[PDB]
């Protein structure tokens, strides 16, 4: 999930690994100590929120959603680009 | 009749406010010409200096 | 091991002297001009350059022509009239990098030290800078692939020490300075949108092409972090900076402030001189 | 010591909540004010030079 | 007054305890605690001339150790002592209510939410009376942001410093607009 | 702090443009260099859409 | 000469409205040009001089 | 000498919504006498005693009731009420049946929670409708928009201020005009 | 047009006439106690005490007497 609530929680980890709740934080602590993540959470109810991270190996659903996404940002910048150069041209140019 | 000095009397009365218009351009042009003295007075006596 | 380079306009007018010296012949190739520069400190200076014979095949392009006594001699003489500026390395004035650039730049990657690269452009149509700095260095790379020439990007500028500002001045007479206010500031807010629109624009199109029609590894792991890096910003949902927008917005309320008062302060003379300077010329004039 | 004001900070009685805080944008206010007092002088004295030389 | 080092005996308009003891009022009300620690207390003419009444020390050292418990006990003395005099008769209404909205402001300053046992216990009087007076002070005497008894507590927030501070311009920013719009009414006539 | 710097000497303005006002003695003119101040200033106003589009897009 | 007056008139109408936009690039252009050669003439300004009485 | 009319008929009208500001700023002899018959009334306004200050009105009431149809006045007679009620909104949340309804001259459980809501449904205050033992609560949050949607609140404030003050710079840029036209 | 002020200055004519200097007079016997002074405070001063007036007016003398009972 890259957008839309990326903020998660303790419960996705421990049904996806099986473990219980009282090892979540040394699995998150380990997680930091390895380095792949930088992901520190302010949370007062048990929350999981994430950082950087790098896939490594490939993601298709990425590439198109890239496309998306990326296509989305560029028209995005076009459109400003057009509407705020449209009428600032012709009044200051 | 009673066109030329009726009809055409408030159609010169309305060319006469497009003469007061014509002064709002008029006098727009000789103040703006007049900074515009001001201004080329003051870059011409820099180039003076 | 270099962070920076310094590139001034004269090779680049030398590069222009390369497209007048044509001739009209029909040929217009990649002539390679010998970049002179200052390779003692770490930042790199060119001062002047100047060329040599380069010719190549149509058909094959591993035919490369140089020339060793013109170097020798040119670099021989220019030393002897100024010897604070040696031998740095070369450029092409070719758009696309050919697989022969390796074997054109290891005979000065041989006998002169590590020469940088610089594509430039034959056409000054590109709206971006047309000095890229490419350092001549072998990486290793993850994948297992041979180590080989890569040409790594060094950022660039373009800026005359003493004299070359005042003569491109002078010349011009059109350019404007710094000139900080509102046209100089308005005119980047405006053509900036461009600036960026034509640059990913025009780079997302061939990559998207080369994504779904590439091969020949293209090195595809920088793509993660380019998704990464992109992936970095996902839609902030702004309620953080709420508060930063009070405090700019309360900046914005200063410069209302001070528009407002400062410019009712610059009425006072003029809806003083209004009234003084008309009555007293009008009841004065007869 | 609060009503000294040697430190920031707030008692309270019926919750015992201790909250500290501070405004480091002091100058921005005092100098904006100190702009509007004086020119409101130059406001009125305009107006003093103006309505001498209307009425 | 505060060349008051300098004054003496004047049998001529007032003698120097009735200038000490009219000057005592404004100095007592008129100036806050920074105030009185820098001017009065800092100075030593109140330390030689509290000595002639043992009152006035107890009006000063009670009101800056905010103890209401005897200030209001011999607060009946400053009352009956307020009225009947030639010039400080008429401005007695003006002392009694500054002074308690100077009071209130004192020990409100400091203070967040405020109980009604430590408040009624501290003042020395009932609920009923603080409640019209704090519902009168809101709108009638303006001092701090609204007051709430969901929980029978008084509990004030005060944004008065970070948004406040900015927006006290704006009385002058909307009073100078229309003196630009008066300066726009002298335009032409 | 310049703004208000000048302003201390407009407080006194209007006392000799209240007294004399024939003739120029000071070749400071109090009113181009304000606008040079607003034109510094405006880059706040210049700079607001800029921080808008990329907060926007 | 009575009617002939308005349309005679359009031509002084036309005459005076081309000045507009005249006088904008006029007052456009002359300002950027007095900021450049005021900044021309900032610029001779430089820091190493000698120092007279 | 003529501004009494409109200052008049200003404070009458601005009586209505329960805040009146009497004449601070102004001194001339002409107001003062002019609103010497009003001062009692208007100055019994906040107080706002039903019976007496009924009486007291017509009482002496002879011009501010003799202008004519007498028809903001005998709203005021009803609106006496609802500044009050106004007031109390200006005041604690939790309404008593015995204290704060004894004060209002008005004990009854069903129009105290029926006339306080019909001055909620003005839209000018701010309460919580809740009934859980069977006293009304309200939550009266008057808390201003500081640091509560900030942009949004003085965002308009920003484009109007401009505005004014800006065609304000068109009225300090079109007099010079006007001066240098002849000349 | 400030041809309109002539009748409203004759309605004050006829409030003039009505007493003849007694507001003037009555209201000075404050007025003396009044002039000079700030008219900003006389509003909010004038309001605690014309809303004393009825009732409570002092008060301080009966908070002695109010420890006890309350």
């Amino acid at each position: 999930r890259p957008a839309n609530h990326r903020q998660l929680t303790f419960e996705e980890i421990a049904k996806s690994a099986k473990i219980t709740v009282n090892e979540v934080e040394l699995l998150v602590m380990k997680a930091l100590s390895v380095g792949l993540v930088k992901g520190s959470i302010d949370e007062v109810d048990k929350r999981v929120h994430m950082t950087w991270v790098q896939p490594r190996v490939l993601d298709l659903q990425q590439i198109k959603g890239m496309k998306d996404r990326l296509e989305f940002w560029c028209t995005d910048v076009k459109s400003m680009e057009m509407l705020v150069e449209h009428q600032a041209h012709d009044i200051l140019t | 009749l009673e066109e030329g000095k009726a009809g055409s009397g408030l159609r010169q009365y309305y060319l006469s406010k497009i003469e007061e218009l014509q002064l709002i351009v008029n006098d727009k042009s000789q103040n703006l010409r007049r900074l515009q003295a001001q201004r080329n007075e003051l870059n011409a006596k820099v180039r003076l200096l | 091991a270099v962070q920076k380079v310094v590139v001034h306009p004269l090779v680049l007018l030398s590069v222009v002297d390369h497209f007048n010296r044509i001739g009209k012949v029909g040929n217009q190739k990649r002539v390679v001009g010998v970049l002179l520069g200052s390779w003692q400190k770490k930042v790199l200076d060119v001062s002047n350059s100047f060329a040599v014979p380069f010719d190549e095949d149509d058909k094959d392009d591993s035919v490369w022509f140089l020339d060793h006594d013109y170097l020798e001699n040119m670099y021989g003489m220019f030393k002897k009239v100024n010897a604070r500026e040696r031998i740095v390395g070369w450029y092409h004035t070719g758009p696309k990098l050919h697989k022969n650039d390796i074997a054109i730049n290891e005979l000065m990657k041989r006998y002169c030290p590590n020469s940088v690269l610089v594509i430039i452009d034959v056409k000054p149509k590109d709206l971006g800078l047309p000095t890229e700095a490419y350092i001549s260095v072998e990486e290793v790379h993850d994948d297992g692939t041979p180590t080989s020439k890569t040409f790594e990007h060094v950022t660039s500028e373009i800026g005359a020490e003493e004299a070359e500002e005042v003569g491109v001045e002078h010349l011009l007479r059109d350019i404007k300075d710094t000139t900080v206010g509102t046209l100089s500031q308005r005119i980047t807010n405006q053509v900036h949108g461009l600036k960026g629109l034509n640059s990913k624009l025009l780079d997302i199109r061939s990559y998207l092409e080369k994504v779904a029609t590439g091969k020949l590894p293209i090195n595809h792991q920088i793509i993660y972090q380019l998704q990464d890096v992109f992936n970095l910003l996902p839609d902030v949902s702004l309620q953080e900076f709420v508060k930063a927008f009070y405090l700019k917005t309360n900046d914005q309320m200063v410069v209302v402030y001070l528009a407002s008062l400062i410019r009712s302060v610059v009425a006072l003379h003029n809806l003083i001189n209004n009234k003084i300077a008309n009555r007293d010329a009008e009841k004065k004039e007869g | 010591m609060i009503l000294d004001k040697k430190f920031h900070g707030i008692l309270d009685q019926g919750e015992g909540v201790l909250i500290i805080f501070d405004e480091p944008p002091v100058d921005k206010t005092y100098e904006a004010a100190l702009e509007t007092i004086q020119n409101m002088s130059k406001v009125v004295d305009s107006l003093y030079n103006k309505a001498k030389k209307l009425t | 007054f505060l060349d008051t080092v300098s004054t003496f005996t004047s049998y001529e308009l007032m003698d120097y305890k009735t200038f000490v003891t009219y000057t005592v009022y404004v100095s007592m009300i008129a100036l806050e605690r920074p105030d009185l620690r820098e001017k009065v207390i800092k100075g030593a003419e109140i330390l030689e001339v509290l000595h002639s009444l043992p009152a006035v020390r107890q009006y000063l050292f009670s009101l800056y150790e905010c103890r209401y418990s005897v200030f209001f006990q011999s607060l009946a003395v400053v009352e009956q002592e307020m009225k009947k005099d030639w010039l400080f008769a008429p401005h007695y209404r003006y002392y009694v209510r500054e002074m308690r909205i100077h009071a209130y402001s004192q020990l409100l300053e400091s203070y967040r939410s405020l109980t009604l046992g430590y408040m009624a216990e501290a003042f020395g009087v009932g609920v009923e009376f603080i409640d019209q007076e704090l519902s009168r002070f809101i709108a009638a005497g303006r001092l701090h942001c609204k007051i709430d008894k969901v929980n029978e507590i008084v509990e004030t927030n005060r944004p008065d410093s970070k948004n406040w501070q900015y927006q006290e311009t704006i009385k002058k920013g909307d009073l100078l607009l229309n003196r630009v719009q008066k300066l726009s009414r002298v335009i032409n006539m | 702090n310049y703004n208000k710097a000048v302003e201390e000497e407009d407080k006194m303005t209007p006392e000799q443009l209240a007294i004399k006002n024939v003739g120029k003695q000071d070749p400071k003119r109090h009113l181009e260099e304000h606008v040079d101040v607003l034109m510094t200033s405006n880059i706040v106003q210049c700079l607001a859409a800029m921080l808008d589009t990329v907060v926007f897009k | 000469d009575l009617y002939s007056r308005y349309k005679k008139l359009q031509q002084e109408l036309e005459f005076l409205e081309v000045q507009e936009e005249y006088i904008k690039d006029e007052q456009k252009n002359l300002k950027k040009e007095f900021l450049h050669a005021q900044e021309e003439v900032k610029r001779i300004q430089s820091i190493p001089l000698v120092i007279g009485q | 000498g003529f501004k009494q009319t409109v200052h008049k008929l200003l404070i009458v009208v601005e009586l209505l919504l329960g805040e009146i500001p009497d004449r601070l700023q102004f001194r001339q002899p002409s107001l003062k006498r002019s609103l010497m018959p009003y001062f009692l009334l208007t100055q019994a306004v906040r107080t706002g005693n039903l019976a007496k200050f009924n009486q007291v009105l017509d009482q002496f009431g002879e011009k501010f009731q003799a202008d004519g149809t007498y028809t903001l006045i005998i709203r005021l007679r009803h609106n006496v009420i609802k500044t009050g009620v106004r007031m109390i909104s200006l005041s604690y949340s939790r309404i008593s049946l015995a204290d704060i309804a004894q004060k209002l001259q008005l004990d009854s459980p069903e129009d105290a929670e029926f006339i306080v809501a019909k001055a909620i449904r003005d839209g000018v205050i701010e309460a919580s409708i809740n009934h859980e033992k069977g006293y009304v609560q309200s939550k009266e949050m008057i808390d201003i928009y500081s640091t509560r949607e900030p942009q949004l609140a003085f965002h308009q404030r920003i484009s109007f201020c401009l505005d004014i003050h800006n065609m304000s710079v068109k009225a300090m840029r079109f007099p010079p005009k006007s001066y240098n036209k002849d000349l | 047009m400030s041809e309109k002020k002539q009748p409203v200055d004759l309605g004050l004519l006829e409030e003039d006439d009505e007493f003849e200097e007694f507001p003037a007079e009555d209201w000075a016997g404050l007025d003396e106690d009044e002039d000079a002074h700030v008219w900003e405070d006389n509003w909010d001063d004038d309001n605690v005490e014309d809303d004393f007036s009825n009732q409570l007016r002092a008060e301080l003398e009966k908070h002695g007497y109010k420890m006890e009972t309350s």
